[PDB]
């Protein structure tokens, strides 16, 4: 079992390894960008007034 | 002084308050045992609040009553109707802790139909019966004297009263609580700390507060209306109607303090 | 699913007669039931309701008080005491599966129904009476009704029924151009507040009937004068 | 064995310095230049009863209208928000079930617990009563989270320490995940479904893919075993919840962490995780008994959902992100708006 | 305002809401206790014992005694982390504890078989879910501890036992032993019994045990004990 983990274990590895990667600057960029592409139709974040809430007193 | 029926006053409602809150904020004490509680933390507020000041009126009069005899008759009504209906509330969580104790397997957890049912039916009872007691003083069956005197004395209804509002309950609650201590006890006998020994001192000092507290008072009273020769005089009768009135006051005490759940509900709304 | 209704034949005025209809093949304790009247050459009628647990009734006016309708769910039976009969009564008794649940389809499935010969409300209307038309071609009917169906909820209470020659009104079209299951998407609905119409694609011979268009928004239930295709 | 063991760890270092090499600037000096959130106030509108003991999971429905929960009690319990009303009630089997799933069209929903059997049930049947349609044995574990992937087939999660992706018209599962040291907890499928992440008590998140069924990536660092995970809207990243009381937020493309939320005056552990619909609050259960509204750009609280009297174990954002549910332990659900 | 299929639904959400009120009537009057131990410590005899008076998983078994209801949850198959869904069972109303008394001369792939039922014993008694649940403690063994401890003394169990060699010296000490890993003893308690071939007496002492648990719970409850 101690053989046959190690390996797969290292192909693991070499297959994770092989990865491409981005700058954190841009992912964080891309996140922001998303955010507040879509801020403008979030309920939650920006509450809708009563005539469109679906939420009320029955 | 009449300043300690004042005092008497704000520590009833205080603690029967701190009761109802401690009832109504936390949800585990939302239960079918703690309604009977409520009841009698509801039955002191109401003497508190429709009973006492009128008491107080009377100390600092001397006696002297002024009002018409309509509102001594609410007022009689009133006291009698409240006291027996906290010694049947009394009575009746005495006997909740005996189902409890004879048939725990339906009284678990307090709730549902079998135990909402039973409680809801014993408080009813309590109250309509506290109630019929009283009707007759409002039917003008309390004869008297002097009309610038509020009392009862009327011997027809003096025996009954007392005998129906205290001596039945009495006595059914003294057996009852014999009852529960017998069977605990076999219990341990047959199984054979200091929780158990908690539960004795419980019961003990229920059963000793209510003799004190109501005792002396009911006996007074039945001396004073019907012994042939007796010297008692209003400052003994005084004493004990000041007693009786205190049990009002120490229930809460008795009956939620000493209780983990009680205890903490009244630290966390205190500790505000 | 089947329902079979038992019951009828000659009656005379002066007597009385009990339908009864059995249920099989699904949960009938959780179905509510319908009782329908289709007198000879004449439209559909609702006649009763019966709600889930028999905690709700509803009767017509023309059979208010005459007929008694009783449930027995552990047999999976449905009656119709009909104390007094009229010469109007006699019409052939359709009974009808309906549950009521959000997404539900109610009047959905229709039994065979039984023959008894006997010896405001919201108007359904329907201007086309009979509709020539060769098989292939698109065909449009069109249902009015007195009272705007269109609910506060945000939904209209209309259903659409096709009864072929020989069979029972068949569902397809409920609240009100969704599709009933098991029907083609060659039937869409349309309409606003009052003007609703039913399309049909393409024709085919299987489209040949008349179709019913019936209110659900109050009780009593409404049923339409019927259009027939005819080819 | 020594060969291939140092071989593994100089990969390990490796990955880890190529992570490090493009760790050029952070989340939170990019964000520090726009403006923060204000408080969050959100009333309760409804409060679903109805179950009789703990609620352990719930899902809400595409239509943003209809949700299934789950309690041990017994019983799975579809409600209509809009009005409070129930649709169905699902007598189950076995009473510990632990998850719950709501197929996206509707047609069925999906359960499990220590049975260790994920059963399914048909909602849309003639007959009109809801009767189990298929029952998925083979996981030697106790089911934790389980998610529609379509009406055919379905991912399940189990203590087993693997994942498996089940047909429901074969019954027998296509592909398995193995990889994980520890039992996996919970389940988040991506926006495309063609790609999933989970967590594991191994304080480790995996990557895997569907279709190709192996691990694409490996995410660490959390100090204690992750019991929540849900990916951001836009698909790229995903945030965790663990019991070490902290949130951490993981990029797909960048393979590392963003930015963390936690507290100090939070030490209890997180139930559930949850995100806004544009993304910009991340909602976080906790076991003191309420929900707390973080910041995701930002790492800066919004606002805590307080008003229940037990466990937060499971909430969720509606598909239209009008409102946001969630359930606890006092047998009770509430709806916040 | 409703409409006349929103009053339907509502009367049906109503019968649903009935019927969830009959199940959990029914459900609160029926005594849940969960089994723990080792497939050789008796479970399974406890098990199969209990069922004939009256597949991976957890078995759930029923019974019925003096009219009362028992729902017995076996959890020895999953074996997996027990904290993730130990806190299932934080409503059982008492938990059963098999050991094989016989057990305490073996080894195991701790090492010695006792020892690890010790441990687990510990574990479970002291664990944060159980701090109110009492539990019951079972000696399967007995009869073949007589013929063991006649031949193999309990000093290799426990060295700092010093007493005598008699069955009713060893099994004394045993039950002590396990008695004394309850560090709540004030809020919960331990009731010990042996099991053997008969059969007669372990459902009376079970049906006891619980009544006494019941009761003691709804003292609490009222405030006393
Ligand atoms: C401690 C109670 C004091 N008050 C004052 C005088 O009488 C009242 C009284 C008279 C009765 O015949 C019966 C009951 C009763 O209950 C309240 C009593």
């Amino acid at each position: 079992a101690s053989i046959a983990q190690a390996r797969k274990l290292v192909e693991q590895l070499k297959m994770e390894a092989n990865i491409d990667r981005i700058k954190v600057s841009k992912a964080a960029a891309d996140l922001m960008a998303y955010c507040e592409a879509h801020a403008k139709e979030d309920p939650l974040l920006t509450p809708v007034p009563a005539s469109e809430n679906p939420f009320r007193e029955k | 002084y009449a300043l300690s029926y004042c005092a008497l006053i704000l520590a009833i409602v205080f603690g029967n308050g701190l009761v109802c809150m401690a009832v109504l904020k936390e949800r585990a004490l939302q239960t079918t045992t703690n309604y009977l509680v409520v009841s009698l933390a509801v039955a002191d507020l109401l003497v508190a609040t429709l009973v006492m000041p009128w008491v107080v009126y009377l100390e600092v009069t001397g006696g002297v009553w002024n009002f018409s005899r309509i509102c001594c008759d609410v007022f009689v009504t009133l006291d009698v109707m409240m006291c027996t209906a906290s010694i049947l509330n009394l009575c009746a969580i005495s006997i909740d802790r005996y189902t409890a104790v004879v048939m725990p397997v339906h009284y678990q957890h307090g709730t549902g139909q079998s135990s909402c049912r039973r409680v809801a039916l014993m408080i009813t009872a309590v109250w309509v019966l506290a109630f019929a007691v009283s009707c007759p003083l409002l039917f003008g069956f309390n004869t008297t004297g002097d009309p610038t005197v509020c009392s009862i004395s009327n011997p027809d209804f003096v025996i009954y009263s007392s005998v129906v509002s205290f001596y039945l309950p009495f006595g059914v609650t003294v057996l009852v609580y014999a009852r529960i201590y017998v069977v605990l006890k076999q219990r341990r006998r047959k199984r054979i700390p200091l929780r158990e020994k908690k539960a004795t001192q419980m019961v003990a000092i229920v059963l000793g507060a209510f003799i004190v507290c109501w005792l002396p008072f009911f006996l007074t009273h039945v001396l004073n209306t019907h012994c042939q020769t007796c010297h008692v005089s209003p400052e003994l009768y005084s004493a004990t109607t000041w007693l009786g009135y205190v049990n009002s006051a120490l229930n809460p005490v008795i009956y939620t303090t000493f209780n983990i759940e009680f205890r903490k509900a009244f630290l966390k709304i205190l500790s505000c | 699913v089947q329902l079979v209704e038992s019951g009828g034949g000659l009656v005379q005025p002066g007597g009385s007669r009990k339908l009864s209809c059995s249920a099989s093949g699904f949960a009938f304790s959780s179905f509510g039931m319908h009782w329908v009247r289709q007198a000879p050459e004449k439209g559909l009628e609702w006649v009763a309701y019966i709600s889930s647990g028999s905690g709700t009734i509803y009767y017509a006016d023309t059979v208010k008080g005459r007929f008694t309708i009783s449930r027995d769910d552990p047999k999976n039976t449905l009656f119709l005491q009909m104390t007094s009969l009229r010469s109007e009564d006699t019409a052939m008794y359709y009974c009808v599966r309906s549950i009521y649940y959000y997404g539900s389809s109610p009047f959905d499935f229709w039994g065979q129904g039984t023959t008894l010969t006997v010896s405001s409300d919201i108007v359904m209307t329907q201007a086309t009476s009979s509709v020539p038309v060769t098989p292939g071609e698109s065909v449009s009917i069109s249902c009015r009704s007195s009272k705007s169906l269109l609910h506060s909820n945000g939904n209209t209470y209309l259903y659409w029924f096709l009864q072929r020659p020989g069979q029972s009104p068949q569902l397809l079209i409920y609240r009100m151009s969704n599709l009933a299951s098991g029907v083609p998407d060659r039937f869409s609905g349309s309409g606003s507040g009052t003007a609703f119409t039913l399309t049909i694609s393409r024709l085919e011979a299987e489209d040949v009937g008349v179709y019913y268009c019936m209110q659900h928004l109050e009780y009593p239930l409404t049923f339409g004068a019927g259009t027939k295709l005819e080819l | 064995l020594d060969q291939l063991r140092q071989e593994a760890e100089q990969l390990k270092n490796q990955i880890r310095d190529a992570r490090k090499a493009c760790a050029d600037a952070t989340l939170s000096q990019i964000t520090n230049n726009i403006d923060p959130v204000g408080r969050i106030q959100m009333r309760t509108r409804r409060t679903l009863r109805g179950h009789l003991a703990k609620i352990y999971a719930m899902h809400w429905g595409t239509d943003s209208r209809l949700l299934v929960s789950a309690s041990q009690d017994g019983k799975l319990i579809i409600w209509d928000s809009y009005t409070t009303n129930k649709v169905h009630a699902i007598p189950l089997r076995s009473s510990w079930v632990m998850t719950c799933a709501y197929a996206p069209s509707g047609n069925y929903v999906a359960c499990g617990g220590l049975d260790n059997i994920c059963s399914i049930y048909n909602l849309k049947t003639r007959e009109g009563n809801v009767r189990v349609s298929r029952e998925l044995a083979g996981h030697t574990g106790y089911l934790s989270c389980c998610r529609f992937l379509d009406d055919n087939q379905i991912v399940t999660s189990s203590g087993d320490t693997t994942c498996a992706l089940w047909d429901i018209e074969t019954g027998q599962q296509t592909t398995t995940f193995t990889g994980h040291t520890g039992d996996v907890m919970s389940l988040s499928l991506a926006p495309d479904t063609r790609l999933f992440v989970s967590g594991a008590c191994d304080a480790s998140a995996k990557l895997w893919d569907v279709r190709e069924g192996m691990c694409r990536q490996t995410f660490t660092g959390h100090e204690s075993d992750i019991n929540a995970i849900c990916f951001f809207p836009n698909g790229n990243a995903f945030a965790t919840g663990s019991d070490d009381a902290t949130c951490r937020l993981f990029d797909l493309r960048a393979d590392q962490e963003l930015m963390t939320y936690s507290h100090d005056n939070i030490i209890c552990g997180i139930t559930s995780v949850s995100f806004s619909k544009s993304g910009r609050l991340l909602l976080a259960g906790y076991d003191d008994f309420n929900c707390n509204v973080w910041d995701a750009l930002k790492a800066d609280r919004a606002g805590v959902l307080a008003g229940h009297d037990n466990r937060v174990s499971c909430l969720g954002v509606t598909d239209d992100g009008m409102a946001v549910a969630t359930g606890s332990w006092d047998s009770f659900l509430k709806i916040w708006n | 305002t409703l409409s006349a299929e929103d009053k339907a639904a509502v009367e049906r959400s109503k019968m649903i809401d009935r019927n969830l009120r009959e199940d959990g009537e029914k459900a609160a009057r029926e005594v849940k206790l969960l089994l723990l131990g080792a497939g050789e410590s008796g479970k399974n005899t406890i098990v199969k014992q209990m069922k004939i008076i009256h597949t991976t998983g957890i078995v759930e078994t029923h019974f019925t005694f003096k009219d009362l209801h028992f729902k017995m949850f076996d959890v020895g198959a999953q074996r997996s982390e027990r904290k993730k869904w130990i806190h299932c069972f934080e409503g059982v109303t008492a938990i059963i504890f098999c050991v094989a008394l016989s057990d305490y001369d073996l080894v195991l792939a701790e090492m010695n078989r006792m020892h690890a039922s010790m441990k687990l014993f510990d574990s479970i008694c002291n664990n944060k879910w159980f701090t109110d649940t009492s539990i019951i403690l079972f000696l399967n063994k007995k009869d073949l501890f007589e013929e063991k401890i006649k031949k193999s003394p309990l000093t290799i169990c426990y060295p700092e036992y010093a007493g005598s060699n008699t069955y009713e010296e060893a099994a004394a000490y045993i039950q002590c032993q396990f008695e004394d890993l309850n560090k709540r003893k004030d809020t919960k308690e331990i009731y010990t019994h042996f099991t053997c071939s008969t059969d007669t007496k372990n459902v009376q002492f079970v049906f006891d045990a619980v009544t006494d648990v019941i009761i003691k719970n709804n003292l609490k409850d009222c405030g006393l004990f």
